[PDB]
């Protein structure tokens, strides 16, 4: 194994096994140090990822795998407290690139192109700084002060913000064509999906996108006693916990497939039932009913249990009996979808997404760049972050007079492992998590989670295995293999 | 002792007052002899005492349980936010009181009146001011119609209830002008006799 | 009662007990030490106490801010005649944070952006209307709000129609003393029993 | 202030003098307006505009050249974001025969 599996299932290819073993020596700086490569704000991240990395860790094949996530979170956060860590930076070349966006991407764009000597500008439409994970994660998942903390930390550096700037509707996007040296679009996806049935523009029934932003704003919003979340991903769950410590007395969340087939984390759906919103499961919509403009009542179709597709989750089938369900509100959290706005001469795909040259994130026009949702639609934000980095990558290559496009590395993997190979390892219990009682999580916005303690960050971090190979930095023979083009 | 000119805060005649301390205590209250009269009575002579007191309380607490918890300026200021945001979702418009006291100062009642406004209500309100004192509905404004300085040169002052036992360095004034002061008589409590 | 505090405290015990008004924020006040209005106050759903002193009404309460003294705070006192008196800080504020202060991050929080007390005087100056002048007024000297006049209705008073309205008055019975309900009269209060 | 012309730079002059903050946009890469533009070289010399313009701005006064408004930068954009806006843009269509 050149690299070890939990490196590969990350996205953005952070050192799992360089961080985590370097934490078990004592070497907090260095960890961060290490993070800190490949993202400028490692707390959020490690405090929200669905860690697809954890799935992938040999551990496993053990006990429960080893917290990375966890572990990132605590050395950033301690670095945060401690001597904030700037890395170092080019001299200045003298280049000029504007950046739509102070989203993952488009942060994580502006860090590694400021690292390399140039001048950076970031244009956002809003009032604050983190897109998507300031006015769509809750506050009691992450803390807005860290996140702030974050970009101020990034602004340091000498990386201007420019807030309350709309691109297309307040400054058009050839005058950042004209003034500046390259543009890399991170506009993301802020359109809510609409119930996509009858009666769907009444009064009464709003996004979830919308709702989350209203709350984050400290708006003035109007819940009632009963309201009804339609969707099951992340946003239906947002939305229905986010109902509930803002007064509603009863939510209830409304699916089409099993909680087997949830697309939402496990982690999540457990913490919102211990909360208290009730699932009503295989349901799907058909009527909105209301009265003198105000919708009080959805009607409802009943489904079955089908044959699975070709994603592993079962489909439903209709059986004809009906249901019409009491609400005071109804908010659609289906999924989101891009919208590019006032923005014009940019192609678009059938779904709104930017369409790019694969491997360069070069739009139709010249001097544009784009890359994070925009053009891979809803997901992750360390997918964003990756993309955000590579295209960063690219724009200083094109910067130089030659494009080169991102492609990707052959390493030696192994996948005969399995559990009779580590049957000589001993078993160590894994580190829980200190939960807060959902007495008080009902009612306040605070934290559910607490950080690990260093005690706590020793005993997860000293249970690795090393995976990988630790010669892979001095190794000739990989390096004659990706100089040479040789598959593995 | 440093000698600090501020006003005193017990009362609306607002005598000068000049608090003189060392360090963090306040140790006494002196007259202001150079803008004023030069007159105090008890309630200013010795009232800032309470500035010394340990029982003062030093940092926001949250119940939980029952119990309160102490907690940091930022998170205070999350959960109010939130608690009233919450309570404003559930039930709507004007469900919110805001109850001040009248010894704050004029930016702080300002800026409590800004916030009654941003939370969407318009009950403010006083458990000491309880409506005002009635003139306004009269003149169109619930205020003096003569300042202090015009009792020198007035040649009648009828006092109406106990302006000697409740604001006593007025009495002083009044006393010290000379002026022909007579008090209503307190058998006459009923306003049919005012009639 | 030139910010607007002029709502009757009957209308806040009838919107408690209607079920109209379910959160109540206290400022400073002590509304609790009669049965009557802890039992109102019980009835709520959240309130906010500010007070100096853990008090009988910040017991009862789901949160408790604390506050400073009249000797750590900067500001402006409105006289019985309508002076407007500077109140100066002798001491720094021994919780860390003036009112001044909890009051601006809670309204920045809220949406409102105010920086120092300046701003915040600026701003009455130009929403309030008769301290017009508040800006520049060099509370050092004698400041009147009326266009700076010791007298008022000079020309003419200020109802609706410039006239005096007067109105007829019924059988009225004996005076009802009125209570305390700010915190620290009833701690001076109290505290003279103590010697 | 919209526009470096003469209307322009008096406003931006007599507006910085009180206290305030004036930022200028003009929409051709050298400022002066028809002073500039209309007036020959052979009657008023553009150094010496130059040199003007210059003292202006060690004032602190910012000028933004290459900026348009309406078409680069709308005006609801300074609208939102300044206290005063200044329309100083002049005539500059040329009448035909
Ligand atoms: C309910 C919910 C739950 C989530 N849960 C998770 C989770 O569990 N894990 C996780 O990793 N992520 C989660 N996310 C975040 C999301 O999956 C990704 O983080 C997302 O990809 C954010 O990255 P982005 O590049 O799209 O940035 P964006 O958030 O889309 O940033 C775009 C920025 O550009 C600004 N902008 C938009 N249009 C313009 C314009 N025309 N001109 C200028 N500026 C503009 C926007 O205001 C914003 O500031 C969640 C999001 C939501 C809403
Ligand atoms: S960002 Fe996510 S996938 Fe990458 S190391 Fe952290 S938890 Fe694992
Ligand atoms: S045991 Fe360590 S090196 Fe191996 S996959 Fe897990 S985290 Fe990576
Ligand atoms: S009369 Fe007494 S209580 Fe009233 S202002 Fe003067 S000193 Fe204070």
């Amino acid at each position: 194994d050149c690299r070890p599996p939990c490196m590969l299932a990350c996205p953005a290819q952070t050192d799992c096994q360089g961080y985590v073993g370097l934490i078990a020596n004592g070497q907090y700086e260095e960890a961060l140090k290490l993070i800190k490569d490949k993202m400028p704000i490692p707390a959020s991240i490690g405090k929200i990822c669905p860690h697809p990395c954890e799935t992938a860790c040999r551990r496993e094949l053990v006990e429960e795998p080893i917290s990375i996530a966890q572990l990132k979170s605590f050395v950033a956060e301690v670095d945060l407290n401690g001597n904030q860590y700037q890395p170092p930076m080019k001299p200045a070349t003298g280049k000029k690139v504007a950046v739509v966006g102070a989203g993952p991407a488009g942060l994580t764009a502006a860090y590694f192109l400021a690292r390399d000597g140039h001048k950076v500008v970031i244009y956002e439409a809003m009032p604050h700084p983190g897109g998507m994970l300031r006015y769509g994660i809750p506050q009691y998942r992450l803390d807005k002060a860290l996140l702030d903390a974050e970009v101020a930390l990034m602004t340091k550096m000498g990386i201007e913000i420019i807030y309350n700037t709309k691109i297309g509707d307040d400054v058009s996007l050839d005058y950042l064509h004209d003034n500046y040296d390259a543009v890399f679009l991170g506009i993301g996806s802020w359109q809510s999906q609409g119930l996509r049935c009858k009666g769907e523009d009444m009064e009464g029934v709003l996004g979830g996108i919308d709702f989350l932003r209203e709350v984050t704003m400290n708006s003035n919003i109007t819940l009632g006693g009963k309201v009804l979340v339609v969707g099951g991903g992340n946003t239906a769950m947002d939305v229905a916990r986010t109902s509930k410590r803002l007064g509603a007395e009863e939510v209830t969340i409304i699916y089409r497939r099993t909680i087997d087939e949830m697309p939402a984390e496990k982690i999540e759906i457990h913490e919102a039932q211990e909360e208290g919103v009730k699932f009503q499961l295989l349901v799907a919509p058909v009527e909105v009913l209301g009265e003198n403009g105000h919708a009080k009542a959805l009607k409802c179709e009943i489904m079955r249990l089908g044959e699975p597709d070709a994603s592993g989750r079962r489909k439903p089938e209709p059986t004809g009996e009906t249901v019409v369900y009491e609400a005071d509100r109804i908010i659609a959290a289906i999924g989101q979808k891009t919208v590019i706005g006032n923005i014009k001469d940019i192609a678009t795909d059938k779904s709104g997404n930017i369409i790019v040259n694969g491997g360069a994130f070069t739009t139709n026009r010249d001097k544009v760049f784009a890359g994070g949702d925009a053009v891979t639609g809803p997901k992750i934000a360390i997918d964003a972050i990756a993309q955000g980095k590579n295209a960063a990558q690219v724009i200083d290559s094109y910067l130089n007079g030659c494009l080169v496009p991102h492609a990707d590395s052959q390493y030696f993997t192994q996948k005969d492992i399995t559990a009779a190979d580590l049957a000589d390892r001993a078993k160590a219990p894994r580190v829980s998590l200190t939960v807060e009682d959902a007495e008080v999580r009902n009612k306040s916005f605070m934290q559910v989670a607490k950080t690990f303690t260093e005690e706590e960050a020793l005993r997860e971090s000293k249970r690795c295995l090393e995976c990988g190979c630790r010669d892979y930095f001095e190794c000739q023979l990989i390096k004659y293999i990706q100089d040479y083009d040789v598959s593995t | 002792m440093d000698s600090m000119a501020s006003v005193c805060g017990y009362c609306g005649v607002g005598c000068n007052v000049n608090i003189e301390y060392k360090g963090d205590v306040v140790f006494r209250v002196t007259p202001d002899r150079v803008n004023d009269d030069g007159w105090l009575c008890q309630r200013g002579k010795f009232g800032l005492g309470h500035a010394n007191d340990k029982a003062r309380l030093t940092a926001p607490v949250i119940k939980r349980n029952g119990q309160f918890v102490k907690v940091d300026w930022n998170e205070a200021n999350l959960e109010v936010v939130k608690r009233l945001q919450a309570v404003v979702a559930a039930y709507g418009k004007d469900s919110i009181g805001v109850v001040v006291s009248p010894r704050l100062t004029n930016e702080e009642l300002f800026l409590a009146g800004k916030l009654a406004d941003a939370v969407n209500t318009t009950i403010k309100t006083s458990y000491s001011v309880d409506g005002g004192s009635g003139l306004g509905s009269v003149l169109g404004y619930d205020a003096s119609t003569n300042s202090f300085a015009e009792l020198d040169n007035s040649d009648f002052v009828l006092t109406l209830g106990k302006v000697k036992e409740n604001h006593p360095v007025l009495d002083f004034k009044i006393r010290l002008s000379g002026v022909c002061s007579v008090a209503w008589p307190q058998s006459l409590a009923n306003t049919a006799d005012m009639k | 009662v030139d910010m607007g505090f002029v709502m009757p405290v009957s209308a806040v015990a009838q919107g408690i007990e209607s079920g109209k008004i379910k959160a109540l924020v206290v400022i400073g006040e002590d509304p609790a030490a009669y049965p009557q209005e802890s039992a109102l106050l019980q009835k709520l759903s959240f309130l906010v106490v500010y007070d100096m002193f853990m008090t009988k009404t910040a017991t009862a309460a789901d949160m408790v801010v604390p506050l400073v003294s009249s000797a750590e705070v900067n500001g402006t006192y409105t006289r019985s005649d309508r002076r407007i008196q500077a109140v100066r800080a002798a001491i720094q504020p021994k919780t860390g944070k003036a009112t001044l202060q909890i009051l601006i991050e809670t309204l920045k929080s809220l949406g409102i952006k105010y920086d120092t007390i300046a701003d915040v005087r600026a701003a009455i100056a130009s929403e309030v209307s008769n301290y017009a002048g508040m800006d520049a007024a060099d509370f050092g000297t004698t400041v009147y709000w009326p266009n700076n006049k010791n007298v008022l209705y000079t020309d003419g008073f200020a109802t609706e129609g410039q006239k005096a309205i007067l109105a007829a008055v019924g059988d009225v019975p004996v005076f009802v003393e009125k209570k305390k309900y700010d915190s620290v009269e009833m701690n001076f209060v109290n505290g003279r029993q103590s010697l």
